[PDB]
């Protein structure tokens, strides 16, 4: 079995030991089973699901991130909220049009 | 005996001597003004049976005398320092302190703990009373600490939060209406419930609620056991365990 | 008493009564009022009382005296008289007693003048500046530890912590007026006794035996004798 | 002046100290909750710094314009302050560093550019008019990422357009519950931190889609975690110097009273010594 | 005494006097603090204060010549029930000079809906 | 006994007179019975608003300075204050 | 007076005054909270009310038996220029401890070269 954590900047949403999971990729739905090929991706929002070692299957909501897995250790670094270039760019213009006030 | 103004003798005795003459001291007050309240108040006090006996000439025998003073007097802005508050202070077995301030935030009687003290204490109380009033001035006194943090908010702590609340319903209970007294029976009651946690749930508002219609409960319900503690004071397992049926009963049914 | 060759104890329940009492007399008589309204006698009335109060060549007199001091103000003239009389100043503490230690005196607002090497010799002097060090350091770890716990303190911190407690729970004798209620029976600790158990609790012999067999029992030897079985 | 004012004052003066006293414990109570969510932010930026280390390092080194360095024409600064006073100098000693750099920096005519964090900065250098092109105001002690996505891109849109070539964070640093100290880092372009490791050929990704789309996403989560670091461990380090002050005005409080309580009770023997004057003088 | 002036009446001056106190108390530490380091409860109770000492005031025929604004009259009923009115009804709604020497309650949100 | 004889009272106060306000009324504690029914009708009118804006002035600069804070509202009122004081 | 010595004779006073008489104003909060968190001006008043309490000290031929420190005598078209200049702060850049027993401006100045 592997060792999974799923983190965000804030906090640590999970982590542990686990058999599989199935999470959506950039380019569709990957399943990592154990001892898995190294893999670098971006991951898409929605739920992802988990089963824990001792077959204990799980869904977790996440808002986007990174996904990484190398042979010992897998981890997946998740966003809090929906990013995109044109919310980005609305946060972006508050600050400004705050700065000029 | 309740003298109603011991300041205004202590004024009179003042104007009488000023006017014979008599050299004045103090605050103008005649030197022996502390004299006059003393030998005044220390009439009051209980005598034992032998003095009855050979007073009377022996048609009473058995029995303790006694007579019991409460004084008043009136401070100036609430300073104590004044001549004759502390000579009355000095004189006498404590006092009941009431503050102006509680009286304006509701606070009525304004009775302000850990100022006003009895040097009597226990030995005057029935054992239920006893028993029971202990944990009450410890409990005031933490929710005096903890007044500090409470305007400012407690949502950074959580075991004092619980012992704000507790404090804080204790306070909210010794208010009471001018001319309603409580029997020994009813005021043990109502403390039992307070300090045994039966009033955790209840909101401060609905605190008095509580307490009227758990008071017409028992006198409807359980009168028996209010003739008792009114007759004898005692407290036992029997008495704890019939208190903690009538209020479990009374948290069950009723509607406050 | 004094005059048969023994040395006595006089206690007096409040000598601020003394103070008053003389000033309503001397009011009474129609002098003329001195300083915060007193008598004009006022000082030669406490040294009139005071100065009788003498170790003499065949006997002494040791005196204990109530203090009550006005407005709790130690500058006004009965307590500025009465303490340029005396030499030693024991405080009670209802905090103290709170606690479940008695006597309750307060050991850092506790003072005597006669404590001195020149007078009282270099050991007792040393044990005692050296208690109230620990209790003070305590003090002021306490806060520490009230803001921020213990996991703050080093291990420096740690001894000195376990040091005062034990010095604290040694403080509380039982008396044989009070076997009424503890039921143990009372103690009489003689002084060299008293010396040798705050040396050893300060410089760290029996900090294997824990604060609990100090507490109540009386000299250091009984301290450890009690914790064998604790 | 009067001795029933100067009682007044005496109350007034010692219920401000029983306030500062609860401020006090509340203050190290909020640093501990907030240390807590200090050390849950660690782990999520380092293990995007060893990813990135394995792209950025490895043999695939990229040309990024985050990653490489350039001569500076234009500077910016994040700087991060407190909403509430009575934290002491925190604010001011972090604002007098910035000073002194973006000072260094302007003299070489470097225009300065900076992003602020906290009303107080805001405040501040609009008193100075210092040149602020983002801000954020009003997260209190519940600070989010979300939050300063907003600067941060405005910043990070300056940066790879080539208008600004370097880029700090201004903070203080929690370096114990004791003691703090301001600072400015370097955040872009990317520091040369060491992070060597060779074990990269064992286990290589699977770059999807692309090496570079997913390095640039990369880069940017991490500048965005940087500065929610900063952040948090500012918020820290704001609880422990209004513990410390708070600290400071209780005992100048106490020690207040202490000589307010002479003047009255001087007062009230002389006003007995002279009242009494008169009645017995008044006599006969 | 509620007896004698009724429940309304005195509940409402009772509360009135309650809420001023509060308000004394932390008037002083307000000075320390602000209104950034007092609580939601205290803002909602400092603004129901301050509003009702204002409501207080009142304009006298007597004074008009200090003033130039007319004298008001004002019923026992009627202050019971705009006491009772911020008291239960809470109406921030209005600026703080809307209850100042304003009389009526009725005139109160008048003045208000002027400005 | 002469502040209770009198019509009214002009207080001159040294710390004002040490601030660099000359005269050194102080407008709080000053009263005047007699009223505008001893002026000047149109120093009537003027005059009417000023007194009760310094008072008011003075308690919001004491608040506002302490707590470090502004209200727009209040910004106005305090620096229309300052002018006229 | 003005009339008597002078418009720059009396503004200089009264701008001495001024910032003093406003030094004693901060010194309560001062006391309770320390200077941190004083206005970013009330500190530069504060700076200039302290570097004028040193400036006004002064040494004398009769304290040379306590001083040690040789006497100075200072005319009237020397001390009002160092006062005005200390007021509009062209001399604000020198440390507290240069004004403190210097006779002129020039010996403060002086005096802060030797720190």
């Amino acid at each position: 079995t592997y060792h999974l954590d799923v983190v965000s900047a804030e906090q640590q949403m999970f982590s542990g030991l686990v058999e599989k999971i199935q999470v959506t990729g950039s380019e569709g739905e990957l399943g990592i089973y154990p001892g898995h090929a190294p893999l670098l991706t971006a991951i898409k929002p929605g739920m992802i699901r988990i089963v824990k070692q001792h077959g204990h299957e799980e869904f977790i909501y996440l808002s986007g991130g990174i996904l990484e897995v190398q042979p010992g250790n897998v981890t997946v670094l998740a966003d809090t909220a929906i990013r995109g270039q044109d919310l980005d760019e609305a946060r972006a213009m508050e600050a400004k049009r705050k700065a000029e006030e | 005996i309740i003298y109603d103004d011991l300041s205004k003798q202590a004024v009179a005795y003042r104007q009488i001597s000023l006017l014979l003459r008599r050299p004045p001291g103090r605050e103008a007050f005649p030197g022996d003004v502390f004299y006059l309240h003393s030998r005044l108040l220390e009439r009051a006090a209980r005598v034992n049976a032998e003095y009855v006996e050979a007073f009377t000439k022996g048609e009473v025998k058995g029995k303790t005398g006694s007579l019991t003073a409460l004084p008043i007097i009136e401070t100036q802005a609430g300073d104590v320092s004044a001549f004759v508050p502390t000579n009355v202070i000095s004189i006498t077995d404590g006092q009941i302190f009431l503050e102006t301030n509680l009286f304006n935030a509701g606070i009525r009687p304004a009775v302000n703990p850990g100022i006003s003290v009895s040097r009597v204490g226990g030995a005057a109380q029935t054992k239920i009373m006893k028993k029971l009033s202990g944990g009450i001035r410890t409990a005031l006194a933490q929710y005096r600490e903890l007044a500090a943090f409470s305007q400012f908010a407690s949502d950074l702590d959580d075991a004092t939060r619980k012992q704000l609340d507790h404090g804080q319903k204790v306070t909210e209970l010794l208010k009471q209406k001018q001319y309603a007294p409580m029997s020994v029976a009813q005021q043990s009651l109502v403390l039992f419930a307070a300090e045994r946690g039966y009033l955790a749930d209840v909101e401060l508002s609905k605190i008095g609620s509580f307490e009227a219609a758990l008071l017409a409960y028992v006198d409807r319900d359980h009168a028996p056991l209010m003739q008792e503690i009114n007759q004898t004071g005692g407290y036992n397992d029997e008495i704890e365990g019939k208190l903690k049926g009538i209020l479990d009963s009374f948290k069950a049914t009723q509607s406050w | 008493f004094r005059d048969e060759g023994r040395d006595v104890l006089l206690f007096v329940d409040n000598i601020y009564r003394y103070t008053l009492a003389g000033t309503e007399v001397s009011a009474l008589l129609g002098r003329m009022p001195s300083a915060v309204g007193y008598q004009p006698t006022l000082a030669e009335e406490m040294g009139v009382l005071q100065e009788r109060i003498t170790s003499t060549k065949t006997g002494s007199i040791t005196s204990v005296q109530a203090v009550y001091v006005p407005a709790d103000d130690l500058t006004d003239p009965s307590p500025a008289t009465t303490f340029a009389h005396l030499d030693a100043t024991v405080v009670l503490s209802r905090q103290i007693a709170s606690l479940g230690i008695y006597p309750a005196v307060d050991p850092l607002d506790s003072t005597s003048r006669q404590l001195d090497p020149l007078v009282v010799g270099q050991e007792h002097y040393d044990t005692a500046r050296g208690v109230q060090s620990i209790l003070q350091r305590y003090q002021e770890l306490k806060d520490i530890i009230a803001i921020l716990g213990m996991d703050e303190l080093s291990e420096e911190d740690k001894l000195v912590v376990a040091r005062a407690r034990k010095i604290q729970r040694f403080l509380s004798q039982p008396f044989f007026v009070a076997e009424v209620f503890t039921g143990s029976p009372g103690k009489y600790v003689s002084l060299k006794d008293t010396i040798r158990g705050f040396k050893g609790i300060m410089e760290g012999e029996y900090d294997h035996l824990p604060e609990q067999a100090f507490y109540m029992v009386g000299s250091i030897e009984e301290a450890v004798e009690k914790a064998k079985k604790l | 002046a009067g001795a029933k004012d100067i009682r007044s004052k005496i109350a007034s003066v010692q219920n401000t100290q029983k306030i500062t006293k609860a401020m006090e414990m509340v203050a190290a109570s909020k640093m501990r909750k907030s240390q807590d969510r200090m050390a849950a932010s660690r782990p999520y930026a380092e293990t995007m710094r060893k990813v990135i280390g394995h792209l950025a390092h490895g043999n695939l080194e990229y040309k990024h314009p985050y990653l490489e360095d350039r001569d500076v024409k234009r500077v910016g600064y994040l700087v991060v302050s407190t909403d509430r006073g009575l934290a002491g100098g925190l604010n001011i000693n972090l604002f007098k560093k910035l000073l002194a750099e973006m000072k260094t920096w302007t003299d070489k005519g470097v225009q300065a550019d900076l992003a602020m964090i906290g009303s107080k900065g805001v405040s501040f250098f609009n008193s100075v008019g210092g040149n602020v092109v983002a801000q954020v105001t009003g997260m209190g002690d519940n600070p989010s990422l979300s939050e300063l996505i907003g600067p941060v891109k405005v910043m990070l849109q300056a940066y790879d357009e080539g208008r600004l070539d370097k880029l700090y964070i201004v903070s203080n640093k929690f370096i114990n519950t004791m003691s703090q100290v301001p600072t400015i880092s370097q955040l872009l372009p990317l520091p040369a931190s060491d992070d060597d490791d060779l074990k990269h050929k064992s286990w290589d990704y699977l770059y999807e889609p692309d090496p570079k789309a997913l390095l640039d996403t990369l880069l940017r989560r991490y500048v965005e975690s940087q500065v929610y670091q900063g952040v948090v461990e500012n918020l820290a380090s704001e609880q422990a110097a209004r513990m410390v002050a708070m600290k400071a005005a209780t005992d100048n409080g106490g020690s207040l009273i202490k000589e307010l309580q002479l003047v009255y009770n001087k007062a009230r023997q002389a006003s007995i010594t002279q009242e009494l004057t008169e009645i017995v003088s008044g006599a006969a």
